[PDB]
């Protein structure tokens, strides 16, 4: 098998490399550290508006302000 | 559509110009429609051909319309009884002559009468009795 | 429907996009968003029949928020009234039709 | 409007150029001067049933910004692929062939 | 047919149908329709014959302007009303054109055209597919939608089929299309109860598949596609010629047999909506289709029609067995009257 | 929109009444048939983007894909019989009879 | 003064093209040690206009063709795209904004086969019909890989914007991580003309194409629009894979060097024309459907992953 | 003008009537890339510009350019002058303004007004066709499966049938 | 008569600064002016009505006119050039007048003592208590109708059984 | 240099966009008031 690709690498050569990347590009999402930032970075975006709610006083997380230290905080994104 | 009812609303025997001209007009409404089928499948030969085809369907038609309606009005007059499906055998029986005259054939004209004049009585009934034809569905 | 095996299996690959207050993308309500629902909710445990007569308010008007053609009689028509007075100069271009009228932000 | 007016005069442009060709010049037997292409044929709906693919997959630029990113590169990926053996499968059958 | 080619079709011919009876957006409807169009085409021209193309091309044309108007019943219900799907608000006229379309693709009445002469050029395996695993996928449509549509349009439809079916019937000697116009007139029973009871029309078609399909195993079983040629079935494979009797009685209506149960429960069903005008004339010409049935059951088995020398050839060969389930499907069909309640 | 939503649907039907009245050629049938589902494919997307039901999108182009497929099994239809006939006339295809 | 633009947008591109026809008859001479054009004009610059004068005074001559409805809206169809797609052109600063701009590129230009079916079939000939079938297999066949070399590329900028390409070019060339797809589309723009080692269509030793029964002006239309769109997918390649410098100060520059690179890969395609034997039809399609386009769908795969996993995902706008 | 879609629509129902006459199979193939143009304008009127140009790139050139493409192979053997059909189609023409006509009298009307664009965001982004075409991907992947299998059997079906 | 409030009643000092500038002194207006501008918003999606929450409208229509008025009297000229290349570009990018920024922000870090946020900062979702009345019945819907009522009970083997046709069953 | 300049086009995006975020307030409510300015001021010509 294994020199059965020498003529298909000598001869025939450009159905190997549409079936050499045409898979390494289905490996390489599931191996990589950073694919999980595609689907993040992704929704960091604030297209449409944030809708605030209403404070209740029951909600710590939540940050009141715009600089308060709370929040989705991306350090990330930035050298990322 | 507020005309076709019309027969009915009027008592039958009564107003046998009304009746007639809606039984023609009915009867002349099926003769395009199935001189349309007779046309657009097994055609004709040349425009005219057919064109005469509609003529003579309709004109059939529109006469064993005519003749019910006549026949049974009258049939009605002179009987003086307004409600009896005999009245309409009557002239189902007249509107089968017709055609089977339009056909020139006695026979046809037989089957013609009795079929077409049970029919038509049927719709006395019908009518008579309230049946519901294409009913809703109130199960 | 006729052999519901999307209930059954849990799935929903038909049912998420069926009316106009779906979840659209980008959270983008749709003109209505407010009337169909208004007009489902209600029509929810009340079958069809019953959908049908006491809940007519509620489609009257979602046959209005979108058709929205009561609402072109009622502008068609001012219309044709303007055209009929103006033309005997009845009435006048507004000062809005004059332009101007301070435009603002 | 002005991609009409620029899409209308490359019109007018190319009306006057044929204008002037058919005019400026202001008999002889001058003038005087097919099976089937089932190949063509089977060629044009490849095309077809190709070209349909391109406008399936021509969502990708806007759906690489979606939330779910992971869905979408499966969901192409698929779609490529089938259709790659489709071919794949013409090629065996040799319709890719001339 | 390259085995994979046939996994494909074969699998789209019957995801098409099961696309459609799954999914309730009416899209996904339609284009359930749309695949069982496209998978049941190649089938047809299988041989190639010049009669075939002709089969194919017509199924073709009538099966997509049929799609394309229910496709425009969708597009215009999804302006009348936001919803991709109808509802009791829809416009009459938005449902009318379904019936029609659906009725053209299902082929009953005025468009009952086509079905004979497809049934005709193609092969009789096919024809089973094509005339009841392509019944399923618009019925389907039509029975979820029944509460919508007009009883006048359906019955008029029905009563027409019944009657063209029949009359067609009496005529036809070639098999093939004795049963196109057969299903023709059973599909017409069916859509006269949709508007009331539609439980009843899956009734009335499973008993029309557990009846034609043992049928057409049969004709093909000698693979006759004349009357002459099934009436030589008393040399070919005698012991056949007992059921064939009664699957073909069962198809009309005559009592003991299962065949009655639809007619008869169809016949209830209208009398309890007071339709006893529409009833009464169905089953009356209902009896002109077992005029025909029986003129086959006379030259195939009360009858002996003369058999030509040849065929003590094919009896000595080993006759290739007829599968399963036609036995199966000829029992359950013929004789299951006796368990009429538990069925409705 | 209600105004042009009327000319695209009378389009499908002078569309509707070319494929059911033939004339000749095959190839013009497929050719009317295609003129419906552009119409319907035109209204199907006007409706969607006047009512910015942007979660039906997908369907205007869903029907162009099966249409075209569809269109693609009736023209192999139509080569196959212009090879068993060689002049495609709706004429000829009455053998079934 | 917007019309000021496209008369300064037409007018320095039909003055450009007509100076191609030279420039296409002197670099292919010295190759061919021939010196061209050197007489009408000091070195051949005024010879365009010689047979532009010329061919227009030659007699259109309808000759008995089907249907001259077709015979002069073919011609005319294809100058007339030609010279729009250059409308979008995503310059430093384009004629035309348009959001979808390089699929407007993409529909225009399918539109030409139109010219090739039916200038053919109206000429009532048999060369004609036969060549323009051929033709538009080629066409049609090379559009299918020019799309997809265009949606690969497209997840890189992240939009169809013309426009926006500069700036995914703003500190680097395209054609670094894509060079498969520029040879590729290299070859889907040249022989998406019908031009190179590519001429099937017009095959001259064998096939006398479908222009052959058209003369004067409604040739030199059909020709017009053969060199004013193989300066436009080569003005492509100058803006897709080829960046140039873009400042929002000094607009010129970007212009200025994209001279620099449309005219070596306006004068690339004319090294091409006079070295290559042409390939054969069916050598061309096996080029496309069994080599290139194998290739083409597998790196658009490859694309859509390197976004994701590299998490680099462009921008909208 | 105003008065955008109607004409337009208008030429739309023009193009349709040509295909309806059933002119010879290529002259009407025209017919329809004329009408296809039209369509192609009249959703770019709305705002879909991904959709518009999606028909201008499949249909146009894609499905009737192989459509007509076939006609030259077959069923062009262009044995009624369309001039005829030309003539008729004039008659329509200013027939089915006779339509109109009478709906016109009858009378929404005078052009078209504000019935286009019935309502869009006068601020915010994400809103464009093409966003909507992609929930093949996110919350509407079914109709991306299912179209996948028309086009992947459909080679198997058209092959088979070619064979 | 639909309620239209009164165009006096409407009439608000007003803004009426370019784009360009708001898009030069926006992220200094989500630091500042956010409770007074959040507070609009949310009455805006609570109270789905544009003539009720006018009020708070006037606010944000206030405390903007506010924001620029420190800079105009606080930091103007280095502001001016700030903006004035900005609107040079044809989408007003951040990336090109990135010198006249930091001179803006030194200028503004130091007097007035703002600080620009860090990237991700107007994009989270506070929390802005008001006093508004939950807006109840939003949507004037209509009492819903009532759920069909329920048979109860267990099922108990039919009775009589199938009543079908003479099968005692 | 695709990966390390793509992210950044990002990252200036979210600077792009949340300058978008501060401003929605002062656009909303110069709209609402802007709208429900129109309407009176067209309540009038049709009623004044
Ligand atoms: C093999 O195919 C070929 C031929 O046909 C056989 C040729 O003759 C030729 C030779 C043809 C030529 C030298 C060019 C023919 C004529 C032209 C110059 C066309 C350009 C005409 C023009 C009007 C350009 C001027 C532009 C304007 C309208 C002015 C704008 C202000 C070549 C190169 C060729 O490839
Ligand atoms: C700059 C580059 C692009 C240039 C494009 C425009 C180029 C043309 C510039 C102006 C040229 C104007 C004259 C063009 C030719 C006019 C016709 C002509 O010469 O005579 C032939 C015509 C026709 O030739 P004929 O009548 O001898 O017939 C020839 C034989 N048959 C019949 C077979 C064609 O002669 C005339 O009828 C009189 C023409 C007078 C023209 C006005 C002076
Ligand atoms: C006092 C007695 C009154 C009797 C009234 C009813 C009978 C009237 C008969 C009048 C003459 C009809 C006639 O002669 O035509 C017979 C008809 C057509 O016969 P055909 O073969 O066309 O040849 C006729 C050539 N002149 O052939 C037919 O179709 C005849 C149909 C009508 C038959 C009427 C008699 C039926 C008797 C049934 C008895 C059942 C017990
Ligand atoms: C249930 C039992 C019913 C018993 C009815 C008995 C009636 C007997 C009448 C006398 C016999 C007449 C007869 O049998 O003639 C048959 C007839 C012969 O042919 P002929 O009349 O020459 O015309 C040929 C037309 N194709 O053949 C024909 O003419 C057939 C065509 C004419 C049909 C006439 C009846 C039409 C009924 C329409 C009813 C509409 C409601
Ligand atoms: C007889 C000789 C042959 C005659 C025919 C020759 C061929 C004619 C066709 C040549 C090629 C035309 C290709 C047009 C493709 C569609 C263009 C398009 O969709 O873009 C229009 C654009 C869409 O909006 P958007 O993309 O958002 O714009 C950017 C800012 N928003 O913004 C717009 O919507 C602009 C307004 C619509 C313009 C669309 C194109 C109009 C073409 C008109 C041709 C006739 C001119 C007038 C008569
Ligand atoms: C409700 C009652 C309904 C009616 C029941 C009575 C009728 C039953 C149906 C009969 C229909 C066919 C009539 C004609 C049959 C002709 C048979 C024949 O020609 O003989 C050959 C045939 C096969 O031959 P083979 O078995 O292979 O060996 C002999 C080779 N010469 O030889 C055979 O086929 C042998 C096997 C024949 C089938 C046997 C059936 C026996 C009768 C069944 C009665 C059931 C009564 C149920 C009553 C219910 C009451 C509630
Ligand atoms: C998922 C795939 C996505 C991309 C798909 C692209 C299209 C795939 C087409 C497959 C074609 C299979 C086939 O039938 O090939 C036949 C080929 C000979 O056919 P042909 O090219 O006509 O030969 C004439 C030469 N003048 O003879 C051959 O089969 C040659 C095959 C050579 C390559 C085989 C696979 C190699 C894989 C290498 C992976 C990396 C190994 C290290
Ligand atoms: C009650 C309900 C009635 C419904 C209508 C029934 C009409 C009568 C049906 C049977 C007519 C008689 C049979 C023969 C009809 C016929 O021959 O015409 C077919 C027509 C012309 O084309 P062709 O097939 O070549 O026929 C030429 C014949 N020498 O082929 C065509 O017309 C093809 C389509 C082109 C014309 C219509 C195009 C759409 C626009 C129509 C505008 C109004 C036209 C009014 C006529």
């Amino acid at each position: 098998i294994s020199a059965f690709l020498k003529n298909a690498w000598a001869k025939e050569p450009v159905l190997v490399v549409s079936f050499s990347v045409w898979g390494l590009a289905i490996i390489m999402p599931m191996i990589s550290p950073y694919t999980k930032y595609a689907s993040m970075i992704n929704k960091a975006t604030p297209y449409n508006y944030p809708v605030p709610v209403r404070d209740d006083g029951n909600m710590p997380d939540v940050p009141s302000h715009p600089q308060d230290p709370l929040g989705p905080s991306l350090d990330w994104l930035k050298n990322l | 559509k507020r005309f076709f009812e019309s027969y009915h609303e009027v008592p039958d025997g009564t107003q046998c110009h009304r009746k007639t001209y809606i039984t023609t007009a009915l009867g002349g409404i099926c003769g395009i429609i199935g001189s349309a089928y007779s046309v657009s499948l097994n055609p004709a030969d040349s425009t005219l051909e057919a064109v005469a085809r509609v003529g003579r369907y309709t004109f059939t038609a529109a006469a064993i319309g005519a003749m019910f309606g006549l026949t049974t009005c009258v049939s009605a007059q002179v009987r003086e009884k307004p409600d009896d499906p005999l009245n309409y055998f009557i002239g189902g029986c007249a509107g089968g002559l017709t055609l089977g005259a339009r056909t020139h054939s006695y026979g046809t004209a037989a089957m013609g009468c009795v079929y077409m004049g049970t029919a038509a009585a049927l719709f006395k009934i019908g009518k008579l009795e309230g049946w519901e034809l294409f009913p809703t569905p109130k199960v | 429907p006729f052999l519901d095996i999307q209930k059954k299996l849990g799935i929903s690959l038909d049912r998420h996009f069926m009316f106009l207050s779906a979840e659209q993308p980008y959270k983008n309500a749709a003109r209505c968003h407010a009337f169909e629902k208004e007009w489902i909710e209600c029509a929810h445990g009340i079958g069809g029949t019953r959908a049908k007569k006491e809940c007519k308010i509620e489609f009257d008007d979602f046959e209005e928020c979108l058709l929205r053609y009561k609402t072109m009689r009622r502008m068609h028509d001012i219309k044709k009234q303007r055209e009929k007075l103006m033309k005997e100069g009845k009435y006048t271009p507004p000062p809005h039709h004059s332009g101007r009228e301070e435009p603002r932000p | 409007m002005n991609l009409y007016t620029v899409i209308f005069i490359n019109i007018l442009l190319s009306l006057t150029l044929i204008l002037v060709a058919f005019w400026l010049p202001q008999y002889s037997e001058k003038a005087n001067p097919l099976p089937f292409s089932m190949k063509f044929f089977l060629v044009a709906i490849t095309f077809l049933l190709f070209d349909l693919e391109i406008a399936l997959l021509l969502p990708l630029p806007w759906a690489i910004q979606t939330i779910k990113t992971s869905t979408m590169m499966i969901m192409a990926f698929i779609l490529v692929t089938i259709l790659s053996l489709g071919l794949a499968y013409e090629w065996t059958q040799k319709g890719l062939e001339w | 047919m390259n085995p994979i080619t046939l996994a494909i079709i074969y699998f789209t011919i019957f995801l098409g149908p099961v696309i459609t009876m799954s999914s309730t957006n009416l899209m996904l409807m339609w284009v359930g329709l749309e695949f069982s169009l496209l998978a049941i085409i190649p089938m047809l021209i299988n041989k190639k014959n010049p009669r075939s193309t002709e089969a194919a091309t017509k199924y073709f044309v009538t099966q997509a302007t049929a799609s394309m108007i229910i496709l425009l019943a969708i597009v215009l219900n999804y302006k009348q009303l936001g919803t991709w799907m109808f509802q009791q608000q829809t416009n009459g006229l938005i449902l009318n054109m379904t019936l029609m379309a659906l009725s053209m693709k299902l082929g009953l009445a005025p468009f009952h055209f086509w079905l004979p002469e497809v049934t005709q050029g193609i092969p009789l395996h096919m024809g089973l597919i094509l005339l009841t695993w392509q019944k399923i996928a618009p019925l389907s449509i039509l029975i979820q939608i029944y509460p919508l549509l007009n009883s006048t349009i359906i019955l008029m439809l029905a009563i027409t089929s019944i009657f063209m079916g029949a009359w067609g019937g009496l005529n036809q000697t070639q098999m093939r299309k004795i049963m196109a116009y057969s299903s023709i007139a059973h599909m017409g029973w069916m859509l006269a109860i949709l508007p009331y009871n539609p439980s009843l029309t899956l009734l009335n078609l499973m008993i029309y598949i557990i009846l034609t399909a043992p049928m057409f195993m049969a004709l093909m079983l000698n693979n006759s596609m004349t009357i002459n040629s099934i009436s030589l079935l008393w040399n070919k494979t005698p012991a056949m010629l007992t059921m064939i009797s009664l699957m073909l009685l069962s198809l009309g209506g005559l009592p003991p047999l299962t065949g009655f149960l639809p007619k008869w429960i169809i016949i209830t069903e209208l009398m309890k909506n007071n339709c006893l005008i529409m009833a009464t004339l169905m089953a009356m010409m209902a009896l002109l289709n077992l005029f025909f049935y029986t003129r086959l059951i006379y030259s195939t088995s009360l009858t002996m029609f003369p058999t030509n020398n040849n065929s003590k050839m094919m009896t000595h060969q080993t006759k290739t067995k007829p599968n399963l389930m036609f036995s199966t499907l000829a029992i359950m069909s013929t004789m299951t009257l006796p368990l009429a309640p538990q069925l409705i | 929109m209600p105004s042009t939503f009327f000319n695209l649907t009378m389009a499908f039907s002078l569309s509707l009444l070319g494929t059911l009245m033939f004339r000749s050629h095959l190839m013009s049938t497929l050719l009317c048939l295609e003129g419906m589902v552009l119409s319907l494919f035109i209204m199907t997307s006007v409706t969607s983007l006047n009512s910015n039901s942007m979660s039906s999108m997908p369907i205007p182009i869903t029907i162009l894909v099966f249409a075209a497929c569809e269109a693609a099994v009736g023209l192999a239809l139509l080569v196959k019989v212009s090879n068993t006939y060689g002049t495609d006339y709706v004429q000829n295809l009455n053998l079934l009879q | 003064m917007f019309f000021i633009n496209i008369l300064t947008l037409l007018v320095p591109i039909l003055i450009a093209m007509a100076f191609l026809t030279l420039v296409e008859r002197k670099i292919l001479g010295y190759m061919q040690l021939r010196k061209g054009p050197n007489i009408v004009g000091p070195y051949g610059i005024l010879q365009p206009f010689a047979d532009a004068m010329k061919l227009f005074m030659k007699e259109p001559m309808r000759p008995l063709t089907t249907s001259m409805s077709l015979f002069i809206i073919a011609p005319t169809l294809s100058l007339t795209l030609a010279l729009s797609l250059w409308v979008p052109l995503p310059m430093p600063h384009p004629l035309i904004n348009l959001n979808l701009g390089i699929l407007f590129i993409l529909a225009t230009s399918s539109l030409s086969v139109y010219s090739i079916l039916w200038s053919g079939w109206a000429s009532n000939s048999k060369y004609s019909l036969f060549g323009a079938l051929r033709a538009v297999a080629q066409t049609i066949s090379y559009e299918v890989t020019m799309a997809i070399i265009l949606l690969s590329v497209l997840l890189m900028n992240g939009s169809y914007s013309l426009q926006t390409l500069i700036t995914t070019q703003e500190h680097m060339w395209l054609l670094l991580p894509a060079w498969p797809m520029a040879m590729m589309w290299f070859i889907s723009t040249l022989a998406e003309t019908n031009r190179a080692p590519f001429d099937l269509t017009e095959g001259e030793s064998e096939l006398v194409g479908f222009n052959v029964e058209y003369a004067a002006g409604p040739f030199a239309l059909f020709f017009m629009a053969e060199y004013t769109n193989i300066i436009l997918m080569n003005a492509l390649t100058t803006i897709i894979f080829l960046g140039p410098l873009y400042y929002i100060n000094l607009p010129e520059l970007y212009s200025t060097n994209f001279m620099m690179e449309a005219l070596l890969l306006s004068s690339t395609f004319l090294w091409i024309r006079a070295s290559y034997p042409r390939f054969r039809y069916d050598q061309l399609m096996h080029l496309l459907w069994k080599n290139f386009l194998p290739l083409t769908l597998a790196l658009c795969m490859w694309h859509i992953s390197l976004p994701i996993f590299t998490a680099g995902v462009p921008p909208y706008m | 003008m105003n008065n955008y879609i109607f004409v337009l629509s208008s030429l739309f129902l023009v193009g349709c009537l040509g295909l309806a006459l059933k002119p010879s199979p290529i002259y009407g193939g025209l017919g329809l890339i004329v009408s296809g143009f039209v369509g192609c304008l009249m959703v770019l009127g709305f705002g879909g510009s991904f959709l518009g140009l999606m028909v201008f790139l499949i249909y146009l050139g894609g499905m009737l350019v192989v459509f007509g493409y076939t006609t030259a192979m077959a069923t062009e053997e262009y044995p009624g002058s369309n001039w005829l059909i030309l003539g008729f189609l004039v008659l329509g023409v200013i027939m089915e303004v006779f339509l109109i006509c009478v709906l016109n009298y009858y009378d929404l009307g005078d052009g078209l007004g504000d019935w286009l664009m019935y309502e869009v965001d006068d601020v915010g982004v994400m809103l464009e066709g093409g966003i909507g075409v992609a929930a093949m991907y996110s919350c509407a992947t079914w109709m991306m499966v299912v179209a996948g299998w028309s086009l992947f059997a459909g080679i198997f079906i058209i092959i088979e049938i070619t064979r | 008569i639909v309620e239209l409030p009164t165009l006096e009643e409407l009439k608000v000092e007003e803004v009426k600064v370019s784009s360009a500038v708001l898009k030069a002194a926006a992220h200094h207006y989500g630091a500042q002016c956010d409770k007074t501008n959040k507070e609009f918003m949310l009455c805006r999606w609570e109270e789905k009505d544009p003539r009720r929450c006018l009020k708070e409208g006037k606010l944000v229509n206030g405390c903007a006119l506010n924001f620029f008025r420190q800079i105009k009297s606080h930091c103007a000229e280095p502001f001016t050039e700030y903006w004035t290349c900005l609107d040079y570009s044809n989408m007003q990018l951040f990336r090109h007048c990135r010198q006249q920024q930091a001179k803006f922000d030194q200028c503004v870090l130091d007097k007035l003592g703002w600080v620009r946020p860090d990237l991700g900062q107007l994009s989270k979702v506070t929390k802005v208590k008001t006093d508004r009345p939950l807006p109840e019945n939003p949507y004037h819907s209509r009492a819903r109708p009532e759920p069909n009522p329920v048979i109860e009970g267990d099922l108990k083997p039919a009775k009589h059984g199938t009543r079908f046709f003479f099968w005692t069953v | 240099r695709m990966m390390r300049w793509n992210q950044e086009r990002r990252r200036l995006l979210i600077e792009d966009l949340e300058a978008r975020i501060a401003l929605m307030p002062l656009f909303q409510a110069e709209k609402d008031r802007r709208t429900l300015q129109i309407l009176r001021e067209n309540l009038e010509e049709e009623a004044i």
